[PDB]
């Protein structure tokens, strides 16, 4: 569209017994595709390992 | 003891139509069983 992507994404997670939407109802996200995310990873509390 | 005459010029086939979309379409394989009951299963596949 012009110069902007435009993507739609409607994904489902399910909790307790019926699946939910990730997204709210109607909502909209103006963002970057190259944003700096970061994934972290905590230290594990377990005897064993 | 009749002296008419006839003729037949044509004699046509009316008939009505019919053509198995839904079943060419989606009922592709076919499987003859030979016992008395067919058991069909479903495993739900949902996780909190």
């Amino acid at each position: 569209y012009g110069d902007v992507a435009i993507v739609v994404y409607s994904g489902q997670y399910v909790e307790n017994g019926v699946k939910k939407n990730f997204l709210p109802d109607n909502t909209m996200v103006l963002g970057n595709t190259q944003a700096r995310g970061l994934r972290t990873y905590g230290c594990i509390q377990d005897a064993d390992a | 003891s009749m002296y008419t005459t006839a003729q037949l010029l044509a004699a046509n086939e009316q008939k009505f139509k019919f053509d198995p979309l839904f079943l060419r379409l989606f009922f592709r394989e076919s499987y003859p069983f030979t016992t008395e009951k067919v058991y069909l299963s479903q495993i739900p596949g949902l996780v909190n």
